[PDB]
DNA sequence: TGAAAGTACTTGAG
RNA sequence: AAGACCAGGC
DNA sequence: TCAAGTACTTACGCCTGGTCAT
């Protein structure tokens, strides 16, 4: 079993209103690579960034990929998620995180779940139940060549 | 074998550990050096039943199967061995230290439990204290066995 | 990552959106106290809690006569022969067996790990 | 001025020195002495004054007075009361307690009326003997002797009713101490406790606990790495948040609160761990409304707010952490202390700060014989001020007048007292379940080592029927403490421990002096400090409780340790612990806390110069003594948690000298090695050449070996006393053995002992004894038996008279022989009496005569030594009657050697038939060689080679555990020289054939010992003799004719025989047959007249169809109780 | 006796499912010989119901619970009328409800009645138990002991007799929920000395009282020890 | 100071 | 008269 | 239907003896 935790080094929610500004300079690169197809852009997005950074060696010794992890949270949180990966050549791996509203205009105001304290819980969830890989309930497994 | 575990701690000390799959840092390096002392214990203990005569009376209800075996010989005249609580070297019961005796982070043989001397050369003070921590074991599991055994 | 208190009740801030301006905001829940964000992080969480241990050591620790000192490593700073050395003594350390020195001699304190 | 070369002699010098001063009682006697000057008028005068009420009577008692222990005989006539008169009379050795009570009365006439009641009777305190309220203090050894008591008797016990109670330490938690535990499935990540009691003056404890909620949503909040503590206050029902406790004491705003938690805001791991709790107490924001949710959630929620309030500020200032404080404005110290509990709390969670482990001894307190009697006195005098004020309620309702002196029934204080120290039970009669058992034992007068033991020993108050195996384990902080070996081995073991023989435990010290000092040396008490510095700062706790932060640890740390040096300020109990790490500095002046001196090493020099070991060589008439090296900075008391801080030498010429460096900064050395074992463990020749179990069978069964166990055993009328004829000191011996009194009074003989196999009636366990050597009194013991009888009148007319029965003159008569007996019906001694006869001859009156007398145990066949008539507390006539048989040892005596190599006699042998050697000496004793090789006691081969060694040469053998002086090769070589194989191998002749052995045995004198356990005293056979009288099966006990049990296990390997016969024989036939006539109809048994035969089932009106049915009694029995509880167990025959 | 309230309608002795449903046919064909299972399964059918009806009648059940030795009947959605949804379900009540069960219906329960009826677990005659059982002990002939059921015994004849006096007498119809408690206790602490959250029986000296069940119950018992 | 493991009941949660 | 406790044995 | 609470139980074999208070 590998949730996300097991494969993630540090997790930071930023507050970005407007994605190309980017306050993290090392993410300016490639996100602007992924703005120019808007996935819903325009329409309004949780300004707060969801910053997940992915340990190497974690992640190397599963054969994980991003586009799997990308694809996981994806299966597991709905449309209403959107998610960005910087590259696996990049020296640091990175997992960008939105909470893009249904904006199907009008359609419980007291059901608002703030953003920011939302994507606190959808971190937790994440780290704790992410299933990444494997079975649950298998914490270890060991792998030898018998002598007996 | 103390110079093997001086080593061992230096290797750990300067982060060249290598750790073992499916074991810490920790857990290779008392791996490693449980290796070490029980290899020594082996060999003292060969060493010294090549050393008996066929006169020898340890040696006589040994091989007889009367009483005794091969490793009371090589305590009895080579080396008690380490002693062990729960399955592991003696803990440190103090902060970072098994007894005030020994300075902090010692992981040496000796402040762990490993009893260079063996019965008939007598054991130093630190050595009989972790002795007895070891025996005590043996009485706790002789005298709480019997009620779930029973059961 | 840090946590900012009022500068009116002494209370807790938490953190707010803007809607016009688009601006960070950490704003009482006690009373009406803003105030512009400068970090523009809100939440850190090193799940590999990678953190300098020095940081975590006192100078004083040098004044123990239970650990350990060597000669062999000198002091970076003022360069002084003696120095007294331990491993983390903390736990969730991941799997760590490296050494501590923190220099000896009166008011220098320097600690280093090699 | 160092001791090179010369420490052997300098270190046993000051070793003599500290028993000199100190004893082996020591710990009781200073306990004892402390309750009695100092806890008892504590307790008098902390009770609050009896005030009622229209007239005001208040009573307050001003000072208590104790005097000698003193008897008032029946009459009342006061009088000196010895020890010895108190064993032999059944009294209880205790001195009268006086309390000066002033009584006022106020007539609001503007005069009040103060009388005052000097020297008022409340009860008698049993006096430990040999304390300093005991008469034997201060007595020579001649005067001793001329009251009949044994100069080497330590004291330390009680007596009560004649019996000697012995007080065990009780374990405990140590008080006012914060500890952080992390339970496995518990709903709590990390615990917090903090056990407070307010400087022992007054109520027991009050336990706060501070937890963080596992690691699981609760509910809306928890979205981080683990979080929400919670606080759990005494007398309050569940949970309350931590920061609402924290509004409930005055600070509002989450800053305050964060200060007086978090004492360097720059770290955000901590404020991340904190924020949550914050986020949970949002709604609450105010001190009142915080009062009011902790009130609500109280024993029983008020009926109105304001009520509510007043009880949750009651419960936070008196019963949340009263050692913090009790009285006002402690809100805020209150606030710092709980804040250091989340502080602590969160380094745990964090990992910054390891969790503390209970079986830490600096972590324990011993309660001995001061604190639990201080614990049982505070009760019972709570008990007697609340009768006194029934009284004075129920006579003032008159308005007459009020008398004190019928007021006080000083009955509760003696009864209780007496009651506890002679059943055990600490507590109330009354509530017996609810008290601790097992505290004063009956102490053991087996053996002189065994009362040391007994007066030495400490005890685990957790359950012996608990498997877990962590509490009865040997920790480490346990070294120079409590023994390592002596351990009761059975259920007991690792539990019950006993005392290091240099172990000391505080008798305990107002930490007021030390207070005032750091007033005095600057410090910042928490009132005035700035929660900004206090990050850099060092906290300073006294006795748990946080006085405040100091800025200089190194400076006031050197002072301290200083002051003690010079017995300045700080008295040599206190101890000082520097945490480096944490910052911070702990003083504690409690009683309880275990210590032992230490030598001080200065630089990496011994303080303990060759002039300190030449004054106390002229000990004697030049007045230096242990205290003086203690004045002079030598030596040092340091208990666990303060050697946690230490730097210890184990040997000064070995370790501090300069070689391959291992360590430079030593702070302390140790006196000697050896004392890490208690008194049973000293005795143990060679015990680091032993296994460690034979070194714990051994520290066993010297308490069950026989010598002389007291000098006046012939004054002594004790039940189960044992005698040796020719006890003989060890020829090998520990340096210790000086200090415990062994050669004086020791068990056991050195005995030539040959391991070899000659017959086989030495294999296993068992040994061959010489019948020769024991026919000329080798290991001959007396036996001593004392009967006590008491003549008592109970009825208006039945009585109890000491007479001679005459053949009809008594209802009741045995077959037995009262020839014997005298005109006053006992014994004369010198009558030999055999099996069955009578004792002492009593007579019942029955509203003639019925026979009550006493007869011997069966088949003692002994001789009656000693008969004692005197009054017991009653008046009435008593006796108690010492017969002695002399036991001479038997093929089924158990004997045993310093090195727990036990066994029976296997056979004896005259001296034709015993191998011999050349010179004609035949083994007093031959055991197996195949005892040694799997249980490896190699310290029984090397005694038996140095006492052949210390025989021939003259001396007495040195068997010091670690002497690195004294080897087995040196032994060899000493040997050699007298003429025999340096291996101790000696050439053997057969006794029978006179042909040489082809094997050399291995002979030597080894110190034999002859254990409690003989065969005539369990040997027992039954044949159809008593029965019990509910379940109608034979008795139990050997002593009651009783048969053995079959037990389940035997009736599954019966089963397993496939022998259902034989089963039924022992399960029905043997044990209790029976028969009952049960209905056919119904299953119930029936009305059957055998005589009439008129059988008849009421309830079927059946007369005809009754069945005879064979079943055991116990059946029976056990379908009459299932009938009882309306189950009808319906026996069908068809 | 509390499950076999819950499978009956209260006031109105009759199974809340009937014998000829199916259901209670498949119980019955299942259970042949296996009176708990029985008990067990009808139980589980008769908790989920709320009403006495298939059957006869048709009124809203309690819900029983039991507080140390005193049952209470919750009587939530009660129609209105006399209501009171907390009662005191005295053992009087309880012996009126099951004596008319039927012994068809007591033996859908899995309780046969030629062997047990309901009712009869509801003690109105107590055993005493023979003087063999609890012995009398002889102290010099002068004074006679007694066993701890002897003194257990005297207290139930002492409260028996003060509430069958203040029955005669009329007493103030509170004083008789008193006694009827103490009777209570007394008659379950013979049998049982052990039961959570109760005083425990002390004939003097504070020592409890050693009842059948201790008698009967582990080792050193009378099964275990003595058969 | 410090038991753990199973289970039957009981209770909200579907 | 048989319970409680304690100590012990193997 | 479920599943998570909470109450509630249950582990020593034989043997010895002593003492204490009912
Ligand atoms: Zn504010
Ligand atoms: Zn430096
Ligand atoms: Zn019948
Ligand atoms: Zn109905």
């Amino acid at each position: 079993h590998t949730t996300l935790r097991k494969v993630t080094a540090n997790t930071a929610i930023y507050y970005d209103p407007n994605p190309q500004s980017t306050v993290v300079a090392e993410d300016q690169e490639w996100v602007n690579v992924y703005y120019e197809m808007p996935d819903f852009d325009v329409a309004r997005i949780s300004p707060w960034l969801l910053r997940v950074e992915l340990d190497r060696k974690h992640m190397t010794d599963r054969k994980l990929t991003m586009e799997q992890i990308a694809e996981k949270i994806n299966a597991g949180f709905g449309d209403d998620l959107n998610c960005i990966f910087n590259d696996d050549n990049a020296e640091k791996l990175v997992l960008r995180i939105r909470i893009m509203n249904s904006d199907e205009n009008k359609m419980e105001v007291v059901d608002k779940m703030d953003d920011d304290v939302f994507l606190r819980c959808i971190e937790s969830n994440m780290l704790t139940d992410m299933t990444l890989q494997g079975i649950e309930q298998i914490s270890k497994v060991y792998m030898h060549l018998p002598q007996t | 074998a103390k110079q093997d575990v001086i080593e061992v701690i230096e290797k750990a000390h300067n982060n060249e550990l290598e750790p073992t799959p499916g074991n810490t840092l920790r857990q290779t390096f008392e791996n490693q050096v449980n290796r070490i002392l029980n290899d020594a214990r082996d060999k003292t203990g060969s060493s010294a039943q090549k050393s008996l005569s066929e006169y020898n009376n340890f040696k006589s209800m040994v091989v007889s199967g009367a009483k005794g075996s091969k490793i009371n010989i090589s305590q009895v005249i080579a080396v008690v061995g380490q002693q062990n609580v729960e399955g592991k070297r003696i803990p440190f019961g103090f902060k970072h230290r098994t007894l005030p005796h020994f300075i902090k982070d010692d992981y040496g043989p000796e402040s762990r439990g490993f009893v260079e001397n063996s019965y008939l050369a007598g054991l130093t003070p630190t050595e009989f204290f972790f002795h007895a921590m070891g025996g005590r074991e043996g009485l706790i599991d002789t005298a709480v066995k019997t009620a779930e055994t029973g059961y | 990552v840090g946590i900012r208190f009022c500068q009116e009740c002494n209370n807790m801030l938490y953190p707010k959106e803007d809607k016009e301006n688009r601006i960070l905001l950490y704003a009482c829940r006690n009373c009406d106290y803003q105030q512009e964000a400068d970090n523009s992080c809100i939440y850190v969480n090193k799940i590999t809690h990678e953190v300098d241990e020095l940081t975590q050591i006192i100078a004083d620790v040098s004044q123990d006569p239970t650990l350990p000192r060597t000669e062999d490593h000198p002091c970076q700073k003022c360069g002084h022969k003696e120095a007294v050395f331990f491993q983390s003594h903390s736990a969730r350390a991941e799997d760590a067996m490296r050494l501590y020195y923190v220099c000896t001699a009166p008011h220098c304190g320097h600690r280093w790990t090699e | 001025e160092i001791t090179p070369d010369l420490w052997q002699e300098a270190c046993w010098i000051v070793i003599s020195s500290y028993f000199d001063e100190k004893g082996l009682v020591r710990q009781q006697l200073d306990s004892f002495d402390e309750f009695i000057q100092m806890s008892v008028q504590r307790i008098v005068e902390d009770a609050p004054p009896i005030d009622l009420q229209p007239p005001r009577y208040l009573l307050k008692f001003e000072q208590i007075y104790l005097s000698k222990p003193t008897h008032w005989e029946r009459d009342g006539a006061p009088s000196p009361m010895m020890p010895n008169e108190a064993r032999l009379r059944n009294l209880t050795y205790s001195a009268p307690l006086y309390v000066d009570i002033t009584k006022t009365v106020i007539k609001e006439g503007e005069e009040q009326l103060q009388t005052q009641h000097q020297k008022t009777f409340i009860g008698k305190i049993p006096i430990m003997l040999r304390s300093t309220y005991c008469l034997l203090n201060g007595l020579t050894d001649r005067d001793l002797c001329e009251l009949n008591e044994c100069p080497l008797d330590p004291g330390g016990y009680f007596i009560i009713n004649g019996s000697e109670k012995v007080l065990i330490a009780q374990e405990k938690m140590a008080t006012n101490t914060v500890y952080v535990f992390a339970k496995k499935d518990s709903k709590y990540a990390y615990t917090g406790e903090c056990r407070s009691c307010l400087e022992n003056s007054s109520r027991p404890t009050s336990t706060i606990w501070v937890s963080m909620l596992a690691r699981g949503g609760q509910g809306a909040k928890k979205s981080a790495i683990g979080q929400r503590i919670v606080a759990t206050l005494p007398y309050i029902k569940q949970e309350v948040p931590i920061i609402i406790v924290f509004r409930a004491l005055g600070f509002v705003s989450d800053r305050d609160i964060l200060e007086h938690i978090i004492y360097d805001f720059e770290d955000p791991e901590m404020m991340e761990m904190v924020k949550p709790s914050l986020d949970e107490a949002f709604v609450i924001q105010e001190q009142n409304v915080a009062l009011n949710f902790i009130g609500s959630r109280g024993a029983k929620p008020g009926v109105t707010k304001e009520k509510r309030i007043k009880y949750a500020k009651e419960v936070l200032q008196k019963e949340m952490l009263p050692h913090v404080g009790v009285s006002d404005f402690c809100e805020t110290k209150k606030a710092y202390f709980l804040g250091y509990m989340v502080h602590r709390l969160l380094l745990a969670a964090l990992g910054r700060r390891e969790l503390d482990d209970r079986d830490h001894y600096g972590n324990k307190r011993l309660d001995l014989a001061g604190p639990l009697l201080a614990f049982l006195f505070r009760g019972m005098f709570k008990n007697l001020l609340k009768e006194v004020r029934i009284y004075a309620q129920k006579f003032i309702d008159r308005g007459k007048d009020f008398n004190l002196e019928l007021a006080i029934k000083t009955r509760i204080i003696s009864d209780g007292l007496k009651y506890s120290l002679a059943t055990g039970n600490w507590g109330d009669q009354k509530k017996a379940h609810q008290a601790r058992a097992g505290v004063s034992q009956v102490l053991n007068r087996l053996t002189f080592a065994s009362t040391l033991s007994h007066l030495r020993r400490l005890n685990s108050p957790i359950g012996r029927d608990g498997k877990l195996a962590k509490p009865r384990q040997l920790h480490n902080t346990l070294w120079g403490m409590v023994c390592p070996a002596e351990t009761p081995e059975g259920h007991a073991v690792g539990l019950v421990k006993n005392l290091a023989l240099m172990a000391y435990i505080s008798v305990g010290s107002q930490p007021s002096p030390i207070l005032e000092f750091l007033e005095e040396w600057s410090m910042e008490n928490l009132e005035e400090i700035s929660p900004a510095a206090i990050a850099d700062a060092t906290k300073i706790f006294v006795n748990g409780c946080w006085v405040g932060i100091h800025k200089d640890p190194e400076q006031l740390m050197n002072t301290l340790r200083k002051l003690r040096r010079q017995m300045d300020i700080i008295v040599s109990e206190v101890s000082m612990i520097r945490d480096i790490r944490e910052r911070e500095i702990r003083i504690y002046t409690d009683a309880g806390r275990i210590c032992r001196p230490l030598l001080i090493v200065e630089k990496q020099k011994l303080l303990l110069k060759k002039r300190h070991i030449d004054q106390l060589k002229e000990r004697e008439y030049n007045n230096y003594s242990w205290q003086d090296l203690v004045a002079s900075g030598v030596v040092e008391y340091i208990d666990t948690l303060e050697e946690e801080t230490v730097m210890l030498a184990m040997t000064p010429d070995d370790l501090q000298e300069k070689e391959v460096a291992y360590c430079s900064t030593y702070t302390h050395c140790e006196i000697h090695p050896s004392m890490i074992l208690g008194v049973c463990a000293s005795i143990i020749p060679f015990p680091d050449h032993n296994q460690s179990p034979r070194n714990t069978y051994q520290s066993a069964m010297g308490k069950q070996a026989m010598g002389v166990y007291i000098t006046n055993f012939h004054v002594r009328m004790d039940t189960l006393a044992h005698v040796l004829y020719y006890p003989q000191k060890p020829l090998v011996t520990t340096r210790s053995m000086e200090y415990l009194r062994f050669r004086e009074l020791p068990a056991g003989i050195n005995s030539i002992v040959a391991i070899a196999s000659y017959t086989g009636y030495n294999q296993e366990d068992s040994v061959i004894m010489n019948r020769s050597a024991v026919d000329r009194g080798f290991f001959r013991s007396v036996f001593y038996r004392s009967y006590k009888e008491q003549e008592s009148k109970k009825g208006f007319d039945q009585e109890e008279v000491f007479e001679k029965p005459t053949r009809e003159t008594c209802q009741g008569m045995r077959h037995a022989i009262y020839d014997k007996l005298d005109d006053d019906g006992l014994i004369a001694p010198g009558v030999r009496v055999s099996g069955d006869d009578v004792i002492i001859g009593k007579t019942v009156t029955l509203p003639t005569k019925r026979d009550c007398s006493t007869f011997l145990r069966t088949s003692e066949t002994g001789i009656v030594d000693q008969v004692m008539v005197t009054l017991n507390q009653e008046g009435y006539k008593f006796c108690k009657i010492r017969v002695r048989s002399v036991r001479i040892p038997q093929i089924g005596d158990k004997f045993a050697s310093r090195h727990g190599q036990k066994g029976t006699c296997g056979i004896q042998y005259r001296q034709e038939d015993m191998p011999f050697t050349c010179e004609g000496i035949t083994p007093d004793i031959i055991i197996n060689p195949h005892a040694i090789p799997s249980r490896m006691t190699i310290g029984h081969l090397i005694e038996c080679l140095q006492g052949k060694v210390s025989a021939n040469k003259g001396e007495i053998g040195d068997a010091t555990p670690f002497n690195d002086a004294v080897n087995v090769q040196k032994i060899s070589n000493l040997l050699s020289d007298y003429g025999y194989h340096l291996r101790g191998n000696e050439v053997l002749y057969n006794g029978f054939t006179g042909r040489k052995i082809t094997s050399q045995i291995f002979i030597g004198p080894t110190y034999y010992q002859r254990l409690k356990h003989m065969v005539d005293d369990k040997i027992h056979s039954r044949a159809r003799g008593p029965i019990q009288i509910l379940n109608r099966q034979p008795m139990e006990g050997r002593s009651r004719d009783g048969g053995l049990r079959f037990g389940e296990m035997e009736r599954d390997c019966q089963i397993a025989h496939g022998a259902a016969q034989f089963l039924r024989e022992r399960l029905f036939e043997a044990s209790d047959p029976y028969q009952v006539h049960v209905c056919n109809l119904c299953g119930i048994m029936a009305i059957a007249n055998t005589r009439t035969h008129t059988y008849e089932c009421r309830g079927c009106r059946n007369k005809t169809q009754i069945s005879l049915v064979r079943m055991p009694y116990a059946c029976k029995l056990l379908f009459q109780e299932l009938m009882s509880m309306s189950i009808a167990p319906r026996m069908m025959s068809v | 006796t509390m499950k076999v309230l819950r499978c009956v309608c209260f006031f109105c002795s009759k199974l809340l499912v009937d014998s000829n449903n199916p259901k209670i046919k498949d119980i019955l064909a299942k259970s042949k010989g296996q009176p708990k299972k029985r008990l067990t399964h009808v139980y589980d059918l008769c908790k989920g119901k709320n009403i006495c009806e298939h059957g006869g009648c048709g009124r809203y059940q309690p819900r029983i619970r039991r507080s140390g030795l005193e049952l209470y009947a919750e009587w939530k959605h009660v129609n209105e009328d006399s209501q009171e949804k907390k009662i005191l379900l005295s053992p009087e009540r309880v012996h009126e409800i099951f004596k008319r069960i039927s012994d068809e219906e007591c033996f859908v329960l899995g309780m046969e009645p030629r062997y047990a009826r309901p009712e009869w677990m509801i003690v109105t005659v107590l055993p005493v138990p023979p003087l063999s059982v609890r012995p009398a002990v002889v102290m010099q002939g002068s004074a006679r002991n007694q066993d701890d059921l002897t003194h257990k015994l005297a207290d139930i004849v002492k409260i028996n007799n003060q509430l069958r006096r203040n029955e005669q007498n009329g007493a103030a119809a509170h004083v008789i929920a008193e006694d009827v408690k103490l009777l209570q206790f007394h008659v379950a602490t013979m049998v049982d000395n052990e039961l959570p959250g109760l005083p425990r029986a002390m004939q003097k000296s504070g020592r409890p009282l050693k009842s059948l069940k201790q008698r009967l119950k582990g080792k050193e018992g009378r099964v275990r020890g003595n058969l």
